[PDB]
This record gives structure tokens, sequence and C-alpha cells, in this order.
RNA sequence: GCCUGGCGGCCGUAGCGCGGUGGUCCCACCUGACCCCAUGCCGAACUCAGAAGUGAAACGCCGUAGCGCCGAUGGUAGUGUGGGGUCUCCCCAUGCGAGAGUAGGGAACUGCCAGGC
RNA sequence: UCCUCCUAAAGAGUAACGGAGGAGCACGAAGGUUGGCUAAUCCUGGUCGGACAUCAGGAGGUUAGUGCAAUGGCAUAAGCC
RNA sequence: CCGACUUACCAACCCGAUGCAAACUGCGAAUACCGGAGAAUGUUAUCACGGGAGACACACGGCGGGUGCUAACGUCCGUC
RNA sequence: GGGUGAUUAGCUCAGCUGGGAGAGCACCUCCCUACAAGGAGGGGGUCGGCGGUUCGAUCCCGUCAUCACCCACCA
């Protein structure tokens, strides 16, 4: 797959041929990326995140899902059995089909950018670079916006080491906060 | 109890009637289900409880 | 009170004990208000979700206890 | 402490063990060490008097049994619940 | 493991199979094999083997795992069950889905004189 | 004066008493008091029996008590005819036996601590004798 | 023999952690999907054509008292029977005889078969 | 009047105007069936969430769940989709 | 922006000393209770239908429990 | 002891369906004059305690704590 055949060989070589490495596939590898967007705070209205997850078009090519909640909560007035959310998280394909699209071409449209992720690693890639309210990816005739609409995203790994991690995330370009 | 019992029509017009114990008068949902009928004995179209 | 009611325990107890048999037909594992404690095994199919050894049979029943977590089995035993 | 001398017994339980603790025995045995468990009776002068020094249990002791001496230590000591009577003793080899 | 989940899936049918008892064919795939084993009731003996593993597939088909390597098989079990005078029996796949490669050598098998 | 806060249960069989259960070793302190009989123990006695050894040890050495009532028993307030139910619970009480160890001490003299279950034992309805660490 | 893999036997002493090791063969990532087929989302399952790369994740096999797991001997508790008494319970004779506690075990055994060496 | 968990002694039966909790209906669905799924709770981290939502990982474990009360059955789940 | 003093102050989780459960069970008996084949002794003792009942109000001694003050020529039950 | 009921703002209570606490008077403060009064704002509740049933417990259940009252009847 075209990501990976150049991650394979080409870079983070300090983890696949120097010292207490000889096997080149014991370095950790982008598979997922948490993206998520939620319907269950809108419940006593019920129309107003009807169609929210339709326009999610930008940001997931991805098909939704109907989601149930995880347990029966009086004061968020849900039951176990309702939907929550719609998904459209990215595994496998569609991920490295937007990590090649994330902070990649959108360059001249930030607000700050000032580092984005800085803290919170622990082991399984936890590396947030959610935008903050979003920038708009470059696209064909568009006119009319809203408010306070963006996306929490971390490409958690498999692995066991963010000490490790930030040899990945020092093999593509990322920035980090100093 | 205040559920009581209710009689359905047919679609083949039968003089016998399904029984099920279903509110009309407070808390109507209906039902439409299909049963085994007494004139030849091959089911027919339970439906509308009144 | 009012009342603790002492009610009953009732009668129907166990006829699934010891090598024994019938004639004509034996339910050599039957249970009132308890599933899911004995299981039918062997040749001869038992009963449903009750697993009950049921046998059209002169021949006794049989105890075992086999498979994983040494489960109790009812079957027929050959003489 | 110094040297005691023991002997082998085959008749066990209840009204045997009564009946060695009659005012002049005890049941004791001798296990571990890499071998089996052996099964003794021992005379009630020496080992009582003996159990009334803390070195009885922080220093090993030396055993005759079948005329042979042994190393062992003492290990657990059971007594009588309504008088300060000896029940049962064991011991671990060295 | 990307094994034990599937093997889950079988073990209530294995069970009511267990009421018409007989041997069990051992049906089981990998993505460069395809696999065929009839075993007694008791595990204790096998009646016939057959996989793409054999010098009758090996040199004809150009992948083991190929959809007519599966077919293949079907075959030789069969002609081989026949042999043995196998009768109609029930049939066992190890969980996997019947739909695909598992089908090609059930039918493949029906053609060649297996009685299922 | 001791007993629980919540039970699961306060209606109780009565029971007798088996003449046996744990005890005999000292293992809290280097001398004690043995029960040497059968009887009955209540909190009253327990604290009668604490207020005692605090008259002759004072503030001297660390005291164990290893003993607590065993169960909740009812009673009925006035001299009545029995009938209608069980009455209600205003103590606990233990049954003894002759191998339990009630009191434990070990920061004091010998003679002091004999001495201080002697006082303790006056309180007690049985006949009671002193018990030593015993090396083990 | 030793291993790779399959479905079982037995119903755990067989495990997990930590450590050792292989891919030659087997196997799992992995290659490609637009193809025959599909997902309450998906090349996850499933489908279909595989071998550019790998022994990492995973997997099989193995070593080891950190943890999970299992406990002898004797004495004791309990008990069946017959006899005695200083009888709100005990003794004597005798068949049966725990559990904790202690010493210790502890990382299986294996049946049938195809293939690799 | 009807259902049991104890009293009950591991045949049956069985004592307190004793101890604990219920039924006199509801469910067309929680029914039939094909295929698929694995809890609670507690810890940390994650956008517009501010003890607490959307979810990610761990620890945990016949502690969730099942119309309705106790016991019994439940992962091949009878629990949920 | 998180630090230091005190505290028979508390504690998930794990453990030792220590004393415990009918309405608790991650161990665990002895007898009793019943079926089948078979022998020995017997009062044919058996099981079942037909004719006739009478009776369904009882005390005590061991064994073991509940209940009472482990009181009563007390009380409620099991067992022989 | 035995029984029948109850506990919400300082005080007297509304609201006893299993759905997020309310009135009058007081308090404190302004307009009216020094003030009861008339008017307008501002402020505080484990809704007695502790477990349990549940999506959810002032509310339903058990049991205490406190409060009010009836009964020590048969000769």
């Amino acid at each position: 797959a075209k990501l990976h055949d150049y991650y394979k060989d080409e870079v983070v070589k300090k983890l696949m041929t120097e010292f207490n490495y000889n096997s080149v596939m014991q370095v950790p590898r982008v598979e997922k990326i948490t993206l998520n967007m939620g319907v269950g705070e809108a419940i006593a209205d019920k129309k107003l995140l009807d169609n929210a997850a339709a326009d999610l078009a930008a940001i997931s090519g991805q098909k939704p899902l109907i989601t149930k909640a995880r347990k029966s909560v009086a004061g968020f007035k849900i039951r176990q059995g309702y939907p929550i959310g719609c998904k459209v998280t990215l595994r496998g394909e569609r991920m490295w089909e937007f990590f090649e699209r994330l902070i990649t071409i959108a360059v001249p449209r930030i607000r700050d950018f000032r580092g984005l992720s800085a803290k919170s690693f622990d082991g399984r890639g936890n590396y947030s670079m959610g935008v903050r309210e979003q920038i708009i990816f470059p696209e064909i005739d568009y006119d009319k916006v809203d408010r306070v609409r963006g996306l929490d995203i971390t490409i958690t790994t498999t692995a066991k080491s963010d000490e490790e991690g930030r040899a990945l995330l020092a093999a593509f370009d990322f920035p980090f906060r100093k | 109890g205040i559920r009581e019992k209710i009689k359905l029509v047919s679609s083949a017009g039968t003089g016998h009637f399904y029984t099920t114990t279903k509110n009309k008068r407070t808390k109507p949902e209906k039902l439409e289900l299909k049963k085994f009928d007494p004139v030849v004995r091959q089911h027919v179209i339970y439906k509308e409880a009144k | 009170g009012g009342s603790t009611r002492n009610g009953r325990d009732s009668e129907a107890k166990r006829l699934g004990v010891k090598r024994f048999g019938g004639e004509s037909v034996l339910a050599g594992s039957i249970i009132v208000r308890q599933r899911g404690t004995k299981f039918h095994a062997g040749a001869n199919v038992g009963c449903g979700r009750d697993h009950t050894l049921f046998a059209k049979a002169d021949g006794k029943v049989k105890f075992e206890v086999k498979g994983p977590k040494n489960r109790k089995f009812i079957s027929i035993e050959a003489e | 402490m110094f040297t005691i001398n023991a002997e082998v017994r085959k008749e066990q339980g209840k009204g045997a063990s009564r009946r060695l603790r009659a005012a002049n025995k005890f049941p004791a045995i001798i296990y571990g060490g890499k071998e089996a468990p052996l099964a003794i009776e021992l005379d009630h002068d020496k080992v009582m008097n003996m159990q009334a020094k803390a070195e009885f249990y922080s220093e090993v002791l030396t055993i005759v049994v079948d005329g042979k001496e042994i190393k062992v230590k003492a290990q657990d000591v059971q007594r009588h619940p309504y008088k300060p009577k000896l029940q049962h003793i064991d011991f671990v080899r060295a | 493991d990307k094994k034990s989940a599937r093997i889950r899936r079988a073990t209530r049918a294995r069970r009511k199979l267990q009421e018409l008892g007989a041997t069990r064919l051992v049906v089981h795939r990998t993505p460069r094999h395809i696999y065929a084993q009839v075993i007694a009731p008791n595990g204790s003996e096998v009646l016939v083997a057959a996989s793409t593993v054999e010098k009758a597939i090996a040199e004809q088909l150009k992948y083991t795992g190929n959809k007519d390597a599966a077919a293949a098989v079907g075959k030789a079990v069969a002609e081989r069950a026949l042999e043995k005078g196998i009768k109609d029996v029930s049939f066992d796949r190890s969980g996997f889905q019947y739909h695909g490669r598992v089908q090609a050598l059930a039918d493949a098998a029906r053609e060649a004189g297996l009685q299922f | 004066m001791l007993q629980p806060k919540r039970t699961k249960f306060r209606k109780m069989h009565k029971g007798r008493n088996r003449g046996l259960a744990q005890g005999t070793d000292v293992s809290f302190g280097s001398f004690g008091l043995k029960a040497v009989g059968r009887g009955r123990l209540t909190a009253r006695q327990i604290e009668a029996a604490r207020r005692a050894m605090t008259r002759a040890v004072k503030r001297q050495g660390k005291i164990w008590i290893r003993v607590f009532p065993d169960k909740p028993i009812t009673e009925k307030p006035l001299a009545v005819r029995m009938g209608k139910g069980k009455g209600n619970v205003e103590y606990w009480v233990a049954l003894i036996q002759p191998g339990k160890v009630l009191y434990e001490m070990d920061g004091v003299p010998e003679e002091l601590a004999r001495e201080a279950f002697k006082l303790a034992a006056a309180k007690l309805p049985i006949k009671t004798t002193f018990v030593t660490k015993t090396v083990m």
C-alpha cells in the first residue's frame, strides 16, 4: 500500500537497522484515527442532530453507523437501546487517504497552528491532532457556513510506546509545541 | 383490569373472530397478525382490532 | 403484622436417583422448578432445552460426570 | 538440646492416640528434607521440659530412630484445649 | 488469535449434529491451502484425507488456495469416501462460512459421488 | 457498650456451647488469662474487667482483648407471659469454653500481669487461670 | 524420532507475567481489488486473484516458584455400632474419618492424520 | 387461597399469630427462526463537556442483564442486535 | 500549583495475628433412604379387589435441634 | 411495651403519580416618612437518618431517630 511502501524502508531506520533492532516490523505504524461525531446531546428536540452526519462527506468518505448508548442515564434522557452518535471512524484504506489530507494542503487557511499535540501521550499513538474549529479543506464553490464546527482526532496505534511512537511522528512532517 | 379482552375481524369476513387482551379506550395500538381459521383451515388475516 | 405466611414446599420430589428403570418409557432425570443442572448423552436423544434423559426402553438410567467443568450427564446403561 | 530417642509406630487414630497419651508417651512425626514422612512415638521424660526453652525451636535437634541418629528442627505444637497437655508434635528434616 | 471467535460459532451446531452422530468431514482452509479429513465419532481413527498439499493438485494449480483448488479437493475426497463406502451423513465445516471455497469443495464432491 | 451498628438479622437461635472453639495459644503478648470452664459472657463484664486492669498497670504496656460478643439475644423489658413473637436486643452475649484466652499483656512484669488478671477475674462468673507465651 | 498444522481424548499441576526461539516447510500479517461477492460502518467478517516484503503484532514450541492453580504424613473435628458413668454432657472398645495448618507439587499428558527435516 | 428462601436433621412428610420477600396481572412483545455480539464497576486520556455524557485503552469478574420477589439456570448464552 | 508537619485517622488490592454465620460457599465426611440380580430363615408374613370396622384427644425415656431464665411435673418438632 | 400516623425555608404548610422544590409572614434592601402599613427586589433547602428496588427515590420498601395520640380492657 502506497504510504507503507515508503515507511517500511526509507524512514524510521533507527528502529529497523540500528542498535537493538534487526526486525523491520517491530516499529509502530499508522492504521486508525478515532474520528467520532455525537448526536445524543439533542435528545429533547430529536431533529436538531438528525442530518448532521449527512454533511461529514468532507472529513469522512465512509458511510455512517446508527449506534447505541453505553448506559441508561436519566439526566441525559437516554436509554441503552437509543442512538448516541454516527461513528464515521476511519480505519485502514480511508485512514491513510485522510493522513495524506490532514496538515498537507490547507496550510494557508490556519488561524494559529502553534503546535497541535504537546502532552497526553501514553503508549497507543495518543497524539491528539484535532482542529479547534475547522478551517475547511479546499473545495469547489462554497459560500454559506456555521459556528462551532470541528473534529477530535487521535491517530491511535496497536502499540505500547509513544516514546517509540515519537520516532513514527518524526518520520513524517508534524509540528509539536516547543 | 383496564386492558380488557377484544375480538378482531378477518379479511375473509368470517363469523369466527380472533380474541386477544388489548387496550382500545386509553392506549390503542391496533393489531394485524394472521391466524388459523375454522372454515377451510388454511389461515386468514385477522385485522383492525375495532 | 400482617404475616410471614410460611406457605408450602410442595411434593413432586426427585425421580432420577440410583440405578433403576421403567418398562415402556423412562424420564430418568425429570425435575420440577429447576433447569440447567443435568444434561443428556449417549446415542439415545433426550429432551430439548431442559436436557432431560427420556427413553422408550426397559433399560436402566446411567449417571456420569463428563467434559468441560465436569458437568452432570445422564444416559441409558447397556445390559 | 542434647540427643533424644524415639520408636516407630503402626497403630494410629483416636483410641490409639488417647491410649498412647496415658501420662507416659506422645505421638510425633518427621517430614521434609527430600525424604518420606515417618510416624514415631516419644517417651514423656525430656521433650516436655525441653520445650520450656525457646532454643528448642531456634536450634536443631538430634533424634535416634532404629538405633541411628539424624538432625531435625521443631515446626508445630498441638496442645489440649482444657488441660495443660501435649497432643501431637511436628519436626522438619535438616 | 484470528480463529477462536470463528470456532465459537459452530459449538451449538456441532452439538445438534451430535444427534445424528457418525463421522465428521473436518473441512479446513488457509489462504494458501484447502483441507478435508474424515474423522471417527471418538477422534481415535481417520477414514480418508485430502488437501491442496497433494502432488495431484500442487503441480496442476497455479496457487493452492485458488477456487479451482478447493473443487479439486472436493472431487478427491469424494472418490476416496466412495472407496471407503461412506454413506449419507452430515457436513462439517469448522466454523467457516459455506458460500465461497467451502461450497466449491462441497459441490465438486456431490458430482464426484459424495453422499450429502 | 460493645455491639455492631448494622445487622443483617437480629432474631437468632440461642444455641449451645461445644466446649472446643479456637484459642489456647498466646500471640498478642507474653502473658494472658484463660477461661478454663464453660459459662456466659456480657459486654458489661468485659468493661468491668478493662476498668480493673487499668488500676493495676495504669498507662504501662499495651493490653489486647481478642474477645467480643458472639450473638444478639432478645429480651422483653418486664416480667411477662411469653407469646406474640420475640422481644428486642439491648445487649449481645457470648458462650465461652475452656481453651479461650480472654486478655493478653506484654510490656509489664509477670507478677504484675498475674495480679492484674486476678483483679480482672473477680469481675467474671467463673474460675480462671494464668497462661504464658510457652516460647512458640 | 524432531517439528508445522488440523479435529478430538481427559476437565487444569496444563494458565498469565517475565524470559528463550523458529518460518526451510507450515502460518499470520501483508500485496491487489475495478473484476464473482459484501458490510445495520468496514475489503473487520465474508468474497476473489495472490507473494513485493516480515519473523514484528500474532502464532506454535520451550525455560523459569513474580502471580493465578493444586495440597501429603500424623494429630484433631465429624460419625456408624456396641458397652460404661463423678449425666445442660463425657468416657471405654471398634469400622469410617474431614477442612484449615505444615512440608511439598506447579509452567500438562496425548490420540489419529497430511506434510517438512 | 396461591409462590418460595430458612427452620429441615444432604429419604419423603414436617412445628412458632417464628424470620424474610412476592402473586390474583402484564408481554403481540421480552413470541418462532437464521446469522452475529459480550457486562457492571473503578483508573487515566480525549473538540466546541464545565465530578457525569459522546469514546480510546487498562484493571475487573458466573458483581450486569432477564417483565415482576428468593433460590436455581444462563456465554453453545435463555442476556442484546 | 502544588509542598511540608500531625493523626491506634480511613482504605481499593493483597496478606498475617484474631474470633465468627440457618436465611453465605472458590473445601467437605459418617450413616440413613431406594432399585436390580441372588441366597438363607419365617409366623404365606406380601399386594390387590369384595363384606364388616374402629379411629383421626395420648404419655414417657434416651438421641438431636428450635422456643423459655441452657427456668418449671415448661413448650414446638424431628429420630428410635 | 403494643398500635396508628407523620417529619420540606426561621414559623405554619402546599406539592404523596417514580421526574429537576413552592406560598404567606419574617429577614435584608430600595421607593414612600421616623414606623406597623402600601409597593418592588434580593437570599438559603442532603424535603429526618442509613441501605435497598430503578433510567430515576423527597416520593416505593425495610429499619431506626424524633414527634402526636390510643391501649394496659379479660374474673
